[PDB]
């Protein structure tokens, strides 16, 4: 019995909604298309960095997900490119505070200080082994949502 | 009721003689079993304040300052100073977390004004030279924690967990 | 007693197997493994009976009597037969495992539930009142495992948790550490729950998409194509072997069963399914 | 009087069971199970008491005497018998179960239907004027359970909601009481509505292919290819054992049915088909 | 009991049967027919219906096709026949959860029309799926019999 | 001996190979290789068979009454097949290698496990009490391996530490300088522990995306975009070829099992996969 | 070792003093746990005699005792009537079995000589009138058993089994 | 080479003064460790005479004795009623089986003349009445297997074992 689909349509409702421009959500359509077959392949560490490489980790960035890990009413702003990667980033996350991967406070108390994100991908880093066997179906469900919801440039 | 007192670890020994009660309840929030030390809570926005050591009010999420947490009220000198405080059992930053607690919990804080007459320029500090570890050791580790020296072999661990577990940040004043 | 003897014996898949029940008639596409009366693989013991009669007949050509005597005559049958297989239970599956953090890691498990053990548990008592076998180092074991019947478990070994076949993260519990092995191996075996387990022991099964290729230009021929459920190797079934006195039972019993180690179970042979080992719980356990 | 006493008694399949019938080609299996007069498996009397005399008379082989008294003789067909069995009756049927958000998660659950329990009621209450059968509770459950005729029912008040044998979903209530488990198993009974009831148990049943193989060539035989219905493990089918007033009818009682816990039912008992466990309803419920 | 199920089966073909026009679209159908069936035994009916909405492409015009189609018998499924062929399959399972009361109508009806409300949608069917997938299978079977009995083999 | 002949092979892929695993919904891979019951790869004895025997049939085509009699008919099987291929174990995945605490720079090696020696050792023992023949030689070499078993061990080099699929870092043993290689090769051989042997193993498999242009432009298809799963060439994986007493099957364990190198196993052959080399044991060790 | 005794249980008001000790050792097999009396064993071939209750020898097969082993002993005051005999637990004739025993057990019996002068025409007795089964529990299973109404509540029960599960033979002579 | 010698295990105590060797050479073919007795011999064919208890030859395969092989020569009092011979170590009936063996043995079997003038219809025997266990684990295993007592705390093990293990066939006259 499969709840990685259900959490998949939760946070796949947080971030269809916390997207405003549709270029947006088209954006992150095709990051769900191609980073699964990257988390795949060339395993969960390198995409990781990848991913938060392209998401532009402001302050005000994470302060948009640290308030939609909750909100239902925040929103995801900057560039469609930016934005898209910040809400997959979200993605990944969202799986981890769910099945208790990382400790939520954790999470937070490090997405506010820039001087706890590198213990964020620390912990990341000790755990990837078993991160990338967990999220493989988490994330073809979003892959699938994405592809079914949104629509192609 | 169940009640706690959080104590926080720092470098310096102003943490001698700042309590009344010792073991107050029936368990120790903070467990040492073989691992070194756990469900240690870790307390954000506050610095440390070394001269008169209390957790300074800070707005800063960066700062923080870790400790653990033993049962009772301190030292009744006090009702005044503390940040008494009652949680619902889970809203708590601990590390490690080992198990369940009973849906509430009401602890205390060495709590501090701001004094606004000078900058919090707050700077973290380590818990490094070891002679400190000793002597907290022989001072808070073990007065709190005789089980410490009469079961406990490795002694070692719980020291070095000393050193790996405790950053916080001081005023710097 | 009922019975001469009753000799309860393991069946370790040395190589996958496929024993039959056939198409259905919604999966007409797939050839299924045999099910229990809850689901989980079993072997029937009229195929049992049927590939171990057919291998005695031909490792012992000299004793065809003792086998027509204990396995019953198939020419013109004039008497009933003195020896009977109870149906194969499943008793622990293979399943890969992800070991979170613990000692010298592990990349697959044995897994069995807690209903598994009740059947065994089952024939265990049954035939040890219809016959002067006594198995209380068996019983003994199985009872103590069946203690624990609420939650996930682990034998000779701790894990305190793991993530098996891919897709089911289960929290266990070591017995008592002190409770030595059932099947004298290396490899861990965890007693899942019920529910749990069912969906494990799903995963560890082998469909396999299978097509027919015409030969003169390797194409697939129209209607060439169906599915077959296998179980791995390592696995691990149960069965009885019981005897009514006849002095070819006690041959049997006392030369047949002695020599005999490895049979083909099943169908598909020709492409390397059915070997399978006996291992006769009186000398593992 | 000429019935004075009455002993109930259930009766678990411990292997799967096969109790024929005649065989013939309407009903396509090839050699079904004894149906009653509702299509559920019963084992007819004469069947019951012939396999348990058989048992019997090679199992105390000195009490021959007392055995041929109570249950009749067949060199002197003269005297009649002084205890009679009455039909099986088919009381619970084991099913798979996938729960829907339920508290306790079990993956069987025993299964009963409205026409099943008049039967057991029948029984029970036709006995119970023999003043040595009281045990009120059951017939007292028994009757709970019918007045809520009409709705599939669960003596386990958690369920509220399943799947049976993978194709039945059934929207249960619980009985408004407790009502102590009938059937000291810690799965929990279904009475279900008689409609759907007789489908999730003709569902419930085995059917088995089977096939004779070629020694030689391993090749099927022509013709060799037939089928068969067994009742599962763990099936509890009811009767009770009627007793005249005599002294041999009184050490039978004592000595005899005192021991009498496993006993071989039916037909195919090489196929390991046929072990059962008789429970006496004096100390159970 | 399901004897129902094959003339809600044949209803049903018959529908997305006139409503592909297409020969091509037809055709692939019935090869979704074929396999569709044997993923959702085998895999879940929760990952098959994933897969099929992702592969239908629901947009606003197919949408509307699809609730004309469970009303009025003569709309027609136009659009890249892969995609029309996942939606007719789509189609397929709709309806027979509406016509057997798993979902209601209107709740349905009004998810397809609104963006909100395909989420809960989904989430309804996933809170519904051992339901689902016990009851679907005589008629996705009748319905594979039908594709491959009534649709020339490609 | 159950079995006539016994004849144990090593298939070494002589370019890349591609066993198709068929695809499902949840799967990641669009064709995925075949998979050992415990995630390594392996070649199913039905792609084996099939692969061999379209060979032989067309290479041997005087020969292709002994063909049909030890690897069955095709038009009308009126018997069974005298052969049977068992499932190709992977023998040792080659792995880059970045060198460490060594002395002769290799740019890569050879890499297996416990688990798979632990199953070519059963193969071997199973095989040798239904047959004639014994292969004291290659099963003590492997016995003298797996006497080593926990810890990650070189056999003929003395690399000390290395970096494997350049992610991996083990620190060997060297087992003996005198224990010869059973790979035929002068390329080191690691036998790793299993926790990090899958990991090196996965990541030795090759997969590549391709895609499909349109013929009327150069620009792709919509769809025409798909990954793809081959083994490295330079495998080996490890067989078994297994045939009953004939005057048929000491024809083809005579002279076609010896004028038998080459074939071509599994598909994507237009794209050059699946040249393969057998390479009999009776001869390579 | 095991000494036990069986106690006989008609309605009659004779069976309150028939021990010594009621305990002796830790091994007791006729126990009580929410359903009822476990283990009940049952005389065959022989008779109450309900004025004064006592076992005398018949030879008829329809006759019997059904009463309960203890450890102890008969009043310190018998072996002249009393069959003393060791039998090794499984060739008893017990019901409602909770457990096995441990292969081995001497057991007292109040017998009687068969008193050659009546025609032992013998009488199928139930326990009956519930005034009388109360006062014996009371003074045997209130008295001999003690942890009735510390666990045995719905006592009513505990009566209600006793009145058809203890039926005998008497000598109605 | 390396004898054998076959220690009958019956409920009497005929097995006394028997054996010469008790280890002399490398080892018994019989082992003891932590699951209990392994590499039992059982002679089929065979039944015992407990009075002076060897192996009477009877035909009935139905009779069996299940005894152990250490490695010794009969007390130098023997070749006359005692069987000897050389086989190769794999006719041999062996039970608990766990590793090969020399491969050729010269057992040595305590053997009786069947004495026909008196039919013999043998008996099966269990062991039980464990004080007799008691005494043979003393009377055989003390003087060969001193390893009991000194490594298997678990006697009830090595004795449990025996008992649900070794039953045999007895002459019955």
């Amino acid at each position: 019995y499969e709840e990685d689909y259900k959490l998949a349509l939760e946070a796949f409702k947080k971030v269809f909604n916390a997207l405003t421009h549709y270029g947006a959500k088209q954006a992150f359509r095709s990051r769900a298309r191609d980073l699964v077959e990257e988390i795949y392949n060339s395993g969960f560490i390198p995409t990781f960095f990848y991913i938060i490489s392209k998401a532009e980790l402001n302050s005000d960035s994470l302060d948009s997900l640290i308030s939609l890990f909750s909100s239902d009413n925040a929103i995801l702003r900057g560039s469609d490119e930016n934005v898209s990667y910040s809400a997959y980033l979200f993605i990944i996350l969202y799986y981890l505070i769910k099945r208790g991967i990382i400790e939520q406070k954790f999470l937070i108390q490090a997405l506010r200080c820039e001087k706890t994100r590198l213990d964020l991908i620390d912990k990341l880093y000790n755990l990837a082994p078993i991160i990338s066997a967990k999220i493989r179906t988490y994330l073809l469900a979003i892959k699938r949502l994405s592809e079914a919801l949104i629509e192609a440039r | 009721s169940t009640q706690r007192e959080y104590v926080f670890i720092p470098i310096t020994n102003s943490i001698t003689i700042d309590v009344k009660i010792t073991i107050g309840g029936s368990d120790h929030i903070t467990n040492i079993d073989e691992r070194g030390i756990h469900n240690v809570l870790v307390i954000t926005g506050y610095a440390v304040d070394e001269k008169n050591g209390r957790l300074v009010p800070t707005l800063d999420p960066c700062d923080y300052v870790k400790g653990i947490l033993v049962a009772g009220t301190p030292q009744q000198a006090q009702s005044n100073d503390f940040l008494t405080l009652k949680l619902p059992a889970n809203k708590l930053y601990l590390i490690r977390k080992k198990g369940n607690i009973s849906d509430d919990l009401k602890i205390y804080i060495p709590y501090s004004s701001p004094d606004a007459r000078n900058s919090m320029k707050t700077k973290p500090v380590s818990i490094s030279d070891d002679t400190i570890v000793n002597n907290i050791i022989k001072e808070v580790f073990d007065k709190i924690y005789n089980i410490t020296q009469k079961e406990k072999v490795k002694i070692e661990k719980v020291k070095e967990d000393i050193k790996e577990l405790f950053s916080y940040y001081a005023l710097e004043q | 007693p009922y019975y001469a003897f009753a000799e309860p014996f393991f069946i370790h898949a040395i190589t996958h197997l496929h024993v039959g029940s056939g198409s259905s008639v919604e999966e007409e596409i797939a050839l299924p493994f045999q099910r229990d009366e809850l689901g989980y693989p079993t072997i029937y013991a009229s195929s049992l009976k049927g590939a171990i009669k057919s291998f005695l007949l031909k490792e012992f050509p000299d004793k065809r009597d003792v086998i027509y005597k204990v396995l019953g005559e198939d020419e013109n049958p004039e008497e009933a037969s003195l020896g009977t297989f109870l149906d194969a239970i499943l008793f622990a599956i293979p399943s890969r495992i992800i070991e979170i953090d613990s000692a010298k890691p592990y990349v697959w498990v044995y897994v069995t539930t807690y209903e598994l053990l009740k059947k065994v548990k089952l024939y265990l008592d049954s035939i040890s009142q219809l016959s002067n076998a006594s198995f209380s180092n068996l019983k003994n074991k199985i009872d103590t495992i069946l203690a624990k019947e609420g939650k996930n478990i682990t034998l000779d070994s701790d894990l305190k948790s793991a993530i098996l076949n891919e897709d089911f993260y289960v929290e266990l519990e070591a017995l008592n550490n002190k409770i030595p092995s059932i099947i004298n191996a290396g490899v861990p075996l965890l007693v899942l729950e019920d529910s749990i387990g069912r969906e494990v022991i799903n995963r560890s099964l082998i469909r396999v998409r299978r097509i027919r290729i015409d030969r003169d230009k390797k194409v697939v021929e129209t209607g060439g194509l169906w599915s077959e459920e296998y179980v791995p190797m390592k696995t691990i079934f149960f069965s009885v072997l019981l005897g009514k006195e006849s002095k070819e039972s006690a041959i049997f019993a006392s030369c047949i069963l002695r020599n005999l180690r490895y049979v083909i179970l099943g169908g598909k042979e020709t492409i390397g399914k059915g070997i399978v080992e006996l291992r006769w719980v009186k000398d593992v356990i």
